[PDB]
Formats: C-alpha cells, structure tokens, sequence
C-alpha cells in the first residue's frame, strides 16, 4: 500500500 | 547443460580474444589473455610479438611443457624465433639445437645447418677487411664452411656459401 | 560423512550457504532484523523435511532453495525486490566432511546463488515494481498511474498458475502495448611449476575485466512503431528477469482473455 | 631439466647420462626396415667431458 | 547443342559440392566427411585416386586460381589443402558452426565464407585470420558470387539477396517471398541468376527481371558458363536445365535419377559436373 | 522530468 | 546462453 | 543506488 | 530524455 502511495509520486509525475 | 556463469564466461572470453587478434588490442589481449588463463597458446605467443611493452619468453615456457614421449608443433616454432631474433651469445643456441636433435632423432637438422651459415657470413666480411692478416680467421671460416656443407648434404644454398667464401 | 553421516554433512554444507546470505545481506546495509527473520524460516522448513521420519533426505537447485527463502523473507518484510533482482545479486573455512561427502549431494550443495524452474520452486513453498518498470518504460508517470489503475481494476473485475508477479508483469505489458597492472606470462609459468609440484574458483577480477572490455567497444507508421517498441520490451524483459518467452507470452495471452471476458 | 655434476655428489647417486640406441630391423632381405629410437639404459659420464655440461 | 554423359563417379555419399580442376582432369566431390578426387582422364577409373577427410558433410569446395590449393568448407573449420607434389596445409576455425558456401577473390588473397549464422567471413589466406565480416542476413547465407569487376560481392540467404562493397558495407538488397538456395553472377555483367523454385534473373542495378519456370522443386544450385552466354540450374526435382543468358530460353534439359544438389562448369565450358542425391556425381561433356 | 524530480527527492 | 545474456545485461548496468 | 537508498530509508 | 534517465540510474 505504502509503495503504491509513493508511486506524492503521482503528483511529482504530473508536475514533470 | 552449460554452466551458469563459468561456461558462458569462458566462451565469451574466447570470442573476445579472437576479436582482439583480428584487431590488435595490445590492451585487450593483455587483459583478455589474463582472464582466459582461468594445449594452445599461439595467440598468446602472437600477442607478445604483435604488441610489445622482448616477446621471446612465453614461447620457451610453452616449448618446455609436455616433452616426455609431424614432430612437435610447440617446438619447431621456438627454434625459428631464435635465429630471427639473433638476426647475446649464439654458440649457445647452436648447442641447444644440437641437444634437441640428439634427443629426437622439417628436420631441425636443416634449421641447425642454416644457423651456422649466418655466423659464417659475419665471419666472411670481418675477415675480408684489412683493419691485413694471412691465416687464423680464414682457416676458421673454411672449416665452418665445410661443416655447414656436410649437414646440408645429409643448390641455391650451396651457391651462396661459395660466394661468401670468395669474398672473405 | 557416511550414509547417515553423509546426510549430516550435506545439511552442514547447506547451513554454510545460509552464511552466504549473512555475507550478502551485511554487505547490503539492510535490516539486521533480517538475520532474525532468516533464522526463523530455516528452522521451520528444514526441520520439517527432516521430521518425516529418517526417509529420503532432500535435494534442490540447492542454490534456489536458499534464494527462495531469502526472497520470501523480503516479501514479508516489505523490502522491494524481485526474483529477477535476485538473479543480479548472484552474478556478483570449509569443513572436511564437505570434502568427504556423497558425490551427488556435494554437487547439489554446490556454489553460486532453465527459465521455468526458479519461478516454480518459490510458488510451491505494487509500489515496489513501479520505479524499475517506469524507468525501462521511460514514462514520467502517466504510464505508471494508468497501469496502476488497470491492474487494480483487473483484480476487482477479476480477469485474474503463474504468480501475481507474473500476472502483474503481463498486465503492464498489455496496458502499455495499447496506450491510446598485469601479471603477464610470468603468472602462467608459476602456475605450471606449482602443478608439477602438488597443488591444493571464481573471483570478481573477472567482473571488472568484462566491464572494461564492454566499455572499450567490447560486448500504420505510428502503429507499427508502437508494436515494435512493445515487442522489444518483451524480449528484453525476459532476459533481464532471467526468465523466458514461452512463459511470458502465454501468461499475457491468458490475462488478456480474462479481462475481455470480464468487460463483456 | 639440466642436472649439474654437483647435485650427484650431495645425493650420493651415480652421475648417469642417458643413452640413445636406435635399431635397424630388416626382414625378408630388408624389403622393409623400421628404426626405433629406444632407451639403452644409463651409463656414467666423465666430468668435464663433451657429454658433461661443464 | 546437347550434353552427353561421359562418366559417373560413385562417391557412395549425397554429393553436396563438386569442383573440376583446371585443362581439368580431376573432379572433386564432396560428400559426408570426405572429399574424393577422381581422375576423369582415365576413362576405367572406378575409384578415386585420393581422398581428403575434412570433417562432417561437405558444403563447398573451391580451387584457387592457379589450381594449387583447395578449400573445403563444412563445420566450424575450413580446411585448406595443398595439391602439389594433397595434404592439409592449414585450417581456419571460425565461431560459426557451419559454412554453406565459399568464394575466392580473383587475387587469390581472400576467401569468403558463407556462415550459418548469416554472417560473411572474409579470411586472409596467407595469416589465416578473419579480416572482416559482413553481417546483414538474419539467417544462414546459402550462396555467394563475385561481380565481374570484382568490386562487388553478392550473397543470398534465407529469404534475401544482398550486394556488398568490397570496401565493406552493403549496397543493396532484394526481398523474396522464398528461401534463396543459389546464385550466380554473369561473367559479362548486368545479370544475376537467383535460385528458388523459380529462377529469377535480376538486372543489376534495373528494376526489370526475368523469371523462368522449369523446376517443379527448389533450385539447389546454379552456375554460369564462363563464356556468360548461358547457365545451368539444378533442382530437387532431379533436373538439370541449361538456359540462355538473361531472358532463359531452354537450351537443353537433362533428367537425372535423383535430386541434383550441386554443379560446376569447367573453365572452357567443355564439361559440366553435377552432384546427386543418388550419392554420385555425373560428368557431362557439352557439345557444340 | 520525473527522473529529475526523483533525484531531487 | 541465458546465463551469458544475463551476464551481459549486468555488465551493461555496471557501465551505466 | 537509488534502490539502496530507499531500502535504508525504510 | 531517455539518455538522461539512464545516466541517473547509473
């Protein structure tokens, strides 16, 4: 679950 | 089947070594050969002569192994390198050549005969020069020529020797 | 090492291989906690195989059993690692009894950390993947999010042998597919001399040499392009995982069929 | 494997040199002859002689 | 004209490759593990004068030239024989497990080897080293020949034909529906014969080609006469066909007992040799 | 961009 | 062959 | 390296 | 873009 969550990560990707 | 890492690594290393010989890779040969150590060694002999960094030693070691027992492939090569390399003291080499022939009775004898001939040529010009003396060297040269003649016997070559004696 | 005695020596050798786990893990900087978990698992399984009353001992791609346990340890602990990842680690005193051991048993115990076998043995006994697969894919994140959504839906929709890792790996493929300085001879001579004399193995050095050699030169239009890229990915995936094509393509086809059925 | 005279003295063993003897085998009036180089056994060699290394 | 069969050579194996010596008097047949030499000059001459044991089945033999050497190709190693008073002169070992075809450069310096992997190996005969390798074909290269100018080299492989610069890189390629078993370049120039079930003559460098159908199965081998005026192709369906240069009017057709695997023509277009499934070779005399 | 972000993190 | 491939991959990774 | 770092963090 | 990602991994 934690890993999935990490994948904040989504937000970062979006920003990129 | 094939080994996990070890068999594949050896095959790949051999392939790489072949590529290195195709293209000179003095550095590749040095590291590739080292990795490869983990019969045969002509490429190793070839790399030392092709890329130097004095290539005479490895051949001598290879020639030394597996002696007890057409003729031997390691060896007939080692002999040729010697004369060409000479072209230290030679007499010694001639002595070694005789020893080999004694042990084993392409004939090596021909190679031995050729080796003396080289010495005669050096003797021929040194003798020809004035700096003016009548016996010594001339007699020695004649003896050497006769000795060389005997070995060959048991056309071009003979002609060359004659020319050589005359000049001296 | 003897009949009973041979069996005991083989077991001692396997315990020493566990030491390899100790060595590899410590070199790692993981959780020492790790040792604790590894120690419990070895006690459960080995004893039980022994427990079924002095009949038949055991055999294994001995290297793979230890690896499976190590892999299993990670699954609980929530370390992010994969069977394919484990293979990468493998590439890069001893008791007499070991010298005196059944030939077959000694071979099995072996050394070192067919495509079907590694996957099969582990079975018999999302966030983690994201980083690696994204990188191979090269997607900034759009690919990642969608795959994440698709897989979840597929589980819910339950289109879906093969392990979840296999399914998940397969589904990623489907989704992405359709996105709408030198010793010298001297050393050789010395070796030969020693062999003449009584003499009594792999090392990194090898790895370094290989790397150096590789570095030194040593080793419909749109639709068509997309298909080619995806295929490349399949091939390369197999190789990296240190897994096959026969086992990947089949799995992917099955997953796709299940998904279609659920949607319809 | 060259061996010096001196090693034999310490070793208290004969400084024996290896002999080479090859034969000529002719049968049926020498129609066919085979020559084989064979060990002839070991015989002592005088020091500071042609056979010797010194 | 017509061809008359002068002699039969009982190799006792199938004959995959055959060459004729050059005024040639001996014919060399490659079978399986051995190369047999027969002296045609002596008409009873039931048996071969000499035999050379190269390896496994023999794919190709080629004689240099003048005619001193012979190169034999099959498995991993290529064997070079000295036929001068034959004995093995040297051996060239390559990574590829097998070699399908061989070609010699016009100045006898180089050997071209058609590897199963598809790569073309270029060997320097003197060093016995691999100077260079052209890889294009996926799979095995089946056949090769040299351009009349000797600048270019052409090879056929499983499903494609490719033209290579002597310098290095590939000039062109042709794609076909099937496998290409054999090829020849016209000595005159401007014509390439390709061997599939159909025989296609391709105009070098024009679009237009000629396709001839006189083979029921695959055409195993083909060779152009030195003269270029005509060429022959051999087929699985036991037939040897002779055809006119470019657009293949049938000059004559022999029917053999079994499949005709290989063929060669004498340097002065006098004789034809074919190798057969029947484990024999047939020698034909061409008649004016 | 994503990679860069990750690195930064 | 597979093993060899794996090794190659590893090497590549190292290089990277 | 990144993976290692992550592990350490965990 | 792809090249940059590879460098980061190394």
């Amino acid at each position: 679950a934690a890993a999935a969550a990490a994948a904040a990560a989504a937000a970062a990707a979006a920003a990129a | 089947e094939v080994r996990n890492y070890r068999t594949r690594h050896i095959v790949t290393l051999t392939d790489l070594l072949h590529l290195n010989v195709s293209r000179h890779n003095w550095s590749l040969a040095y590291k590739i050969f080292a990795t490869l150590i983990r019969s045969l060694w002509g490429i190793g002999v070839e790399i030392l002569d092709n890329l130097s960094n004095g290539l005479d030693f490895l051949q001598w070691m290879c020639q030394i192994y597996s002696s007890k027992s057409h003729t031997a492939k390691f060896a007939i090569t080692y002999l040729w390198s010697s004369l060409i390399n000479c072209q230290t003291e030679n007499d010694l080499l001639q002595e070694l050549i005789d020893k080999i022939s004694e042990w084993v009775l392409a004939e090596v004898w021909f190679i031995y005969a050729s080796c003396h001939l080289l010495k005669a040529d050096t003797l021929s010009r040194q003798f020809v020069n004035d700096n003016d003396i009548k016996i010594n060297q001339v007699i020695k040269h004649i003896h050497y020529v006769r000795t060389f003649l005997k070995i060959c016997l048991d056309r071009l070559i003979e002609n060359q020797l004659k020319s050589f004696e005359s000049r001296l | 090492i003897g009949h009973e005695a041979k069996l005991l020596f083989l077991k001692s050798f396997q315990f020493i291989l566990k030491r390899q786990i100790r060595w590899l893990i410590t070199e790692m900087r993981f959780p020492k906690e790790f040792e604790h978990v590894a120690k419990i698992i070895w006690l459960k399984i080995l004893k039980t195989i022994n427990d079924q009353p002095q009949e038949e001992l055991k055999l294994q791609l001995h290297m793979t059993s230890t690896i499976s346990i190590l892999y299993l340890a990670s699954t609980h602990l929530s370390l992010p690692v994969y069977t394919c990842d484990y293979i990468k680690w493998i590439c890069t005193p001893k008791s007499w009894r070991i010298q005196l051991p059944n030939y077959y048993v000694s071979i099995l115990e072996g050394s070192i950390s067919l495509y079907n076998k590694i996957a099969l043995t582990c079975g018999m006994i999302c966030q983690g993947l994201l980083l690696k697969l994204v990188m191979q894919c090269a997607l900034p994140p759009e690919f990642y999010f969608y795959t994440k959504q698709v897989i979840e839906f597929e589980e819910t929709d339950i289109r879906n042998s093969n392990h979840a890792e296999l399914r998940v790996l397969s589904y990623f493929m489907l989704t992405i597919n359709w996105m709408l300085m030198t010793i010298d001879q001297k050393i050789a001579r010395r070796k030969l001399y020693k062999i003449f004399p009584l003499d009594r193995t792999h090392q990194l050095t090898f790895i370094e040499d290989l790397q150096e050699r590789y570095a030194k030169q040593t080793p419909p239009a749109r639709k068509e392009a997309i298909g080619r890229l995806l295929t490349h990915i399949a091939s390369q995936l197999l190789v990296d995982f240190a897994i096959s094509k026969e086992q990947l393509k089949d799995c992917i086809s099955r997953i796709k069929n299940a998904c279609l059925h659920r949607m319809n | 494997r060259k061996v010096y005279p001196s090693e034999s003295r310490q070793r208290l063993t004969s400084y024996r040199g290896k002999l080479l003897l090859k034969l000529k085998w002719s049968v049926n009036n020498g129609e066919e002859n085979l020559f084989e180089v064979r060990d002839c056994g070991g015989l002592p060699v005088m020091l500071q002689s042609n056979r010797c290394h010194l | 004209s017509d061809v008359l069969g002068s002699q039969l050579g009982v190799g006792v194996q199938v004959a995959n490759r055959l060459d004729s010596q050059y005024d040639g008097t001996e014919i060399i047949a490659y079978a399986s593990l051995n190369i047999a030499v027969l002296t045609r000059q002596n008409t009873n001459r039931h048996n071969n004068v000499t035999s050379i044991e190269l390896h496994s089945p023999i794919k190709s033999i080629k004689i240099p030239g003048r005619s001193n050497l012979v190169g034999i190709i099959t498995e991993n190693s290529f064997q070079i024989f000295r036929i001068e008073s034959s004995e093995p002169l040297y051996f060239v070992e390559i990574d590829d497990l097998q070699v399908v075809d061989f070609a010699f450069n016009p100045d006898l310096q180089q050997f071209a080897i058609i590897d199963i992997k598809g790569n073309w190996s270029i060997g320097r005969i003197p060093i016995d080293n691999l100077h260079g390798t052209i890889f294009d074909p996926e799979s095995s290269w089946k056949r090769i020949e040299w351009f009349s100018h000797f600048q270019k080299i052409l090879v056929f492989d499983r499903s494609k034909m490719i033209e290579i610069d002597f310098m290095n890189n590939w000039q062109t390629e042709v794609v076909q529906a099937s496998n290409i078993r054999d090829y020849k370049r016209i000595d005159d120039k401007n014509g390439i014969l390709l061997t599939s079930r159909e025989i296609i003559i391709v105009g070098a460098s024009p679009v237009r080609r000629i396709s001839w159908k006189h083979d029921l199965d695959t055409t195993l081998r083909i060779t152009v006469q030195k003269v270029l005026v005509a060429f022959v192709y051999s087929m699985r369906h036991k037939r040897i066909y002779m055809h006119v240069f470019s657009h293949e009017i049938p000059g004559g057709t022999p029917t053999g007992i079994e499949t005709i695997l290989t063929l060669d023509h004498i340097d002065v277009v006098d004789f034809l040799v074919k190798l057969r499934n029947s484990s024999e070779v047939y020698y034909y005399a061409l008649s004016n | 961009a994503a990679a860069a972000a990750a690195a930064a993190a």
